[PDB]
């Protein structure tokens, strides 16, 4: 099987993230 | 935009729980949609876009996977005020969905990905947005292509919702808002685009999954 993370759109894992 | 409470509880929530995909057409109206288009075109014209990237990078060029160019927008930047209004309207809908979208607890989101497929047959191969638990639970996309004729310019987002007898073809229509579960239930592809195609995505996080993903990242 294929590692699907190699096709997945990047998002920052560092920093915060925006809080709702 | 329409009153968030009713749109969220009476349309978005049931549509998402039954189908995992929800289309809201004519979300913000023509005037606001055109203002967003002008802000996006200004980002494009001033060289802000860079090659779209992938979660994990192996030997392959990113352009063999996704052919778009993007920039990340927080919402308060000068010249992005209407994009900021879009993001706040998305957020308002999600907040009115609190605790009603599956079992998720949505507490946060990414910045907005402003993305352009610059024609020339560019697209995005079939993929899952969040295949291995990075916290993303809802993908939210706003399309802003006035005059798009998909039969000639392509660029259809085709989603293959798991277990369904038909796939879901989403034309990147002006002022269309789209939600879908980001996990493996919704593999999808952007079919080749033959004109300049714009869309703005935010991903909403499930609190517990996102915490687990952050722990994994912070521990190596
Ligand atoms: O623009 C679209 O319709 C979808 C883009 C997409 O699938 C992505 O960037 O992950
Ligand atoms: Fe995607």
């Amino acid at each position: 099987e294929l590692d699907l993370e190699t096709l997945a759109p990047y998002i920052p894992m560092d920093g915060e993230d925006f809080q709702l | 935009p329409l009153p968030a409470l009713k749109l969220a509880l009476e349309y978005i929530v049931p549509c998402m729980n039954k189908h995992g995909i929800c289309v809201v057409d004519d979300f913000l109206g023509k005037e606001t949609g055109q203002q967003i288009g002008d802000e996006v075109r200004a980002l494009h014209d001033t060289g802000k876009f860079t090659d779209g990237q992938l979660v994990s990078q192996k030997s392959d060029s990113s352009k063999d996977i996704r052919g778009d160019k993007i920039t990340w927008i927080e919402g308060k930047e000068p010249g992005c005020e209407t994009i900021g209004l879009l993001m706040s309207s998305m957020d308002d809908l999600i907040r009115h969905c609190n605790g009603k979208l599956g079992s998720y607890k949505i507490n946060g989101r990414t910045k907005a990905m402003v993305a352009c497929y610059p024609g020339n047959g560019t697209g995005y191969v079939r993929h899952v947005d969040n295949p291995n638990g990075d916290g993303r639970c809802v993908t939210c996309i706003y399309y802003l292509n006035k005059d798009w004729d998909a039969k000639v310019s392509g660029g259809i987002l085709r989603i293959f919702p798991e277990g369904k007898a038909q796939f879901a073809d989403i034309e990147p229509k002006f002022d269309r808002l789209l939600f879908f579960w980001s996990d493996r239930r919704n593999p999808h592809e952007v079919q080749p685009a033959y004109a300049t195609r714009y869309a703005i995505t935010v991903w909403y996080f499930d609190a517990d999954e996102r915490a687990r993903a952050k722990v994994k990242y912070l521990t190596g």
